[PDB]
């Protein structure tokens, strides 16, 4: 069912933006699909003067549920190293935007 | 159960407990798990027949050196194994015959020496390969040719000497490609024939000693690189068959001439730095590129700027010009995008009002080393804010304060013969200046 | 020593396209000790070149390896392994195996 | 046009505040509901930094409101009275949730 809300996995090369340092392949994962509930905005009558959001919402958005942090070393000019980090997502769900 | 952790959502993590052999009495259905930083020596035959529905396995880590080609059978529905870190001498090619559903396949950080020519065999929807930090030797074509799905294959920090023709020929739907950190030499005039959807191509750290010819027959490419290689000749219209590149990296090379339409017509390049081309002399027929926002040409003999620089590159944003021969200077009108401009070393000697004028998003000007022998007084009123100004060793007999007021780093040194004074009414929120001659900062 | 490492295949008759014989130190990698194809090309290893043999007996796929003069060296658990198919190469690489034996001991002392 | 894309319905109710009693109304409210047609996203950032900010970028459209207007009940009561005010929606148009 490639409507729901699945977990897609992806490689992307990552290098440093201006140090002399070595690219370097990373699988990556992304969450993707289609919420089952539709986005709703329903208008609030308010019988105080003050102001107030106008519309009742709800948006539902496939985002990650559980992330495990995770660091890549990368190899660089006069045998300097560096390190960068990432998410790497393992489950996705829909959730209240707003929320 | 067992002795390491677990997950709601069918996940089972085992990473680092010491464990030996592949932990028991585990759910039947499980879909992710991770043995990778156990001691682990090697897989028996049924060690993975309790986990039908697995989908991730992971074994990083492992000191692994030994696969039993029934080890994975049975495990239709993986899609995703590591092996990385390894003592895996070659590439289990019984083993991983039977994972029809396999996408990712990492092998790197092995030391792999040998690839039989019947590996991957089989492996229909595998999609990733890892190859790198092995003892390879040369390409292995034929294993490659039995993966006309894959989208993204490293060969990094092998030993690779060099490609034969048609090594890549059926592998028409790959679009990331590393080589780099290899002893590359020679690139055969076919090698990359039928990567036709690469976009990137890395060959970094080789040894190549002309330019690829290779790469006219990649027609989606989109960055190059091939920096700290021993090219030296950009001969022309180099990069006549990739009219998408964006990004080249060849900023450290014994670079010496590069083609006077070498970079032409790349409508979508970002970026240009050239150092060391010394034998260039005229400037870069840069027509149809308009997408420049770096240009940086130095150590070259160019002797001339031509006047229709930025009114072409409109989005043109950094200019450095140091070293060379610019005896003068065309009017920067159309500059619009420019925040720094260097010309440091040069043969200018002088700078007419008409010059800099126009110029409103200016931050840094750089004059240092030139011959500048005279500045009128209004060639400094036009632009607008800056922020540093540099006109260090020329022959400066007097210098105008007009349109300077937002001036913070103010540089003469070397001006001799520069005798008149500024004054503090005019330059008032400097905090960073030298001066040629002795205590004129007296006023300051 | 006059150490005679028999082997024997009992699930298939017909000549498979290769057959070695592997060893394994206790906890280390499988390195290869000798294999032998269809047409009967052979090959050993480096420190076995002069001290072992492998022959074979097509006929009843029994597979002799013979050694003598054994090196304190060569305390290990020896593998026999067959293959059957011909889309490969014939040498001491432990992963073009497809079938494995459980192997034996052989604990040289003096 | 697809039917489960957004459209703007016509639901009708009725308003009334138990502090100070009053005689309800007939209130057609819009409201703003469907599906975007663009699927949702999130994909990890790879940082160099020490310390990563906002680790994934996402989006995730949902339809709300453009233009409204703050339309005015007479709502008599008991004899004192008030005006309620509610916010009458007129159009519907798909909208990324962050921004």
């Amino acid at each position: 069912d490639p409507r729901r809300c699945m977990r897609h996995h992806y490689v992307d090369s990552i290098s440093h933006p201006l140090y002399k340092c070595s690219s370097k392949m990373v699988l990556l994962a992304r969450c993707e699909g289609h919420c089952s509930q539709a986005s709703r905005s329903e208008p609030l009558v308010s019988f105080s003067t003050v102001l107030k959001q106008p519309f009742r919402s709800s948006c539902h958005c496939c985002r990650p549920q559980t992330s495990k942090l995770k660091a890549l070393r990368l190899r660089c000019s006069g045998g300097m190293r560096l390190t960068a980090t990432y998410r790497y997502i393992l489950s996705c769900h829909c959730e209240e935007c707003n929320s | 159960a067992a002795p390491c952790s677990c997950d709601g959502d069918r996940r089972v993590d085992c990473s680092g407990k010491g464990l030996t052999a592949v932990p028991e009495g585990l759910s039947a259905f499980t879909q992710a798990l991770d043995i990778s930083m156990n001691n682990i020596t090697q897989l028996p035959e049924d060690a993975f027949k309790n986990f039908p529905f697995l989908e991730e396995l992971q074994l990083a880590g492992n000191d692994l050196s030994f696969i039993h080609p029934k080890a994975l059978s049975g495990l239709k529905e993986l899609k995703v194994l590591t092996l990385q870190n390894n003592q895996l001498k070659t590439v289990p090619s019984e083993a991983i015959r039977g994972l029809s559903a396999l996408q990712s396949l990492r092998l790197d950080a092995n030391h792999i020496t040998s690839v039989p020519e019947d590996s991957f065999e089989g492996l229909v929807q595998l999609r990733h390969l890892w190859l790198d930090d092995n003892s390879l030797t040369e390409v292995p074509v034929h294993p490659l040719s039995n993966l006309p799905t894959l989208q993204a294959l490293t060969l990094a920090l092998n030993k690779i000497s060099s490609i034969p023709d048609f090594a890549f020929t059926n592998l028409s739907s790959l679009v990331v490609l590393h080589l780099h950190n290899n002893k590359i030499r020679s690139l055969s005039q076919h090698c990359f024939d039928g990567l036709d959807n690469l976009e990137t191509l890395d060959l970094n750290y080789n040894n190549l000693g002309e330019f690829p010819q290779a790469i006219k027959a990649l027609p989606s490419l989109k960055e190059l690189g091939f920096h700290s290689n021993s090219i030296s000749v950009i001969p022309d219209g180099a990069f006549d068959g990739n009219p998408l590149l964006r990004t080249i990296h060849l900023y450290d090379n014994p670079l010496s001439f590069v083609g006077n339409s070498a970079f032409h017509n790349l409508s979508d390049l970002h970026s240009l730095v050239i150092r060391g081309a010394s034998m260039v002399q005229q400037f870069p027929n840069l027509t149809g590129t308009v997408h420049l926002e770096s240009l940086t040409l130095t150590g070259t003999k160019i002797s001339s700027i031509p006047n229709n620089l930025c009114q072409e590159q409109k989005m043109l944003r950094t200019l450095d010009l140091s070293y060379n021969n610019i005896r003068d200077l065309p009017s920067f009108n159309g500059c619009h995008a420019l925040e720094e401009i260097s010309l440091q070393r040069n043969q200018i000697y002088q700078i007419k009002e008409g010059t800099f004028q126009g110029l409103i998003s200016l931050r840094i000007l750089d004059l240092s080393r030139n011959l500048i022998h005279e500045i009128h007084s209004r060639a400094f009123a036009t632009l607008g804010p800056i922020t540093n100004l540099d006109v260090s060793f020329n022959e400066l007999t007097s210098f105008p304060t007009e349109g300077l007021n937002g001036l913070n780093q103010l540089k003469l040194v070397g001006n001799f013969k520069l005798k008149e004074a500024l004054a503090a009414k005019d330059f008032v929120n400097l905090r960073s200046l030298s001066v040629p001659y002795a205590y004129q900062c007296c006023a300051f | 020593g006059s150490l005679r490492l028999s082997c024997a295949a009992s699930g298939y008759t017909y000549s498979p396209y290769c057959m070695g014989w592997f060893r394994q130190a206790p906890g280390k990698a499988r390195e290869g000790v000798a294999t032998v194809d269809l047409d009967g090309s052979t090959i050993y290893a480096d420190s076995v070149k002069g001290r072992f043999t492998i022959s074979q007996d097509n006929a009843k796929n029994t597979l002799y390896l013979q050694m003598n003069s054994l090196k304190p060296e060569d305390t290990a658990m020896y593998y026999c392994a067959s293959r059957t198919r011909a889309g490969v190469t014939c040498g001491l690489n432990w992963a073009i195996f497809s079938y494995w034996g459980q192997g034996t001991q052989v604990t040289v002392s003096s």
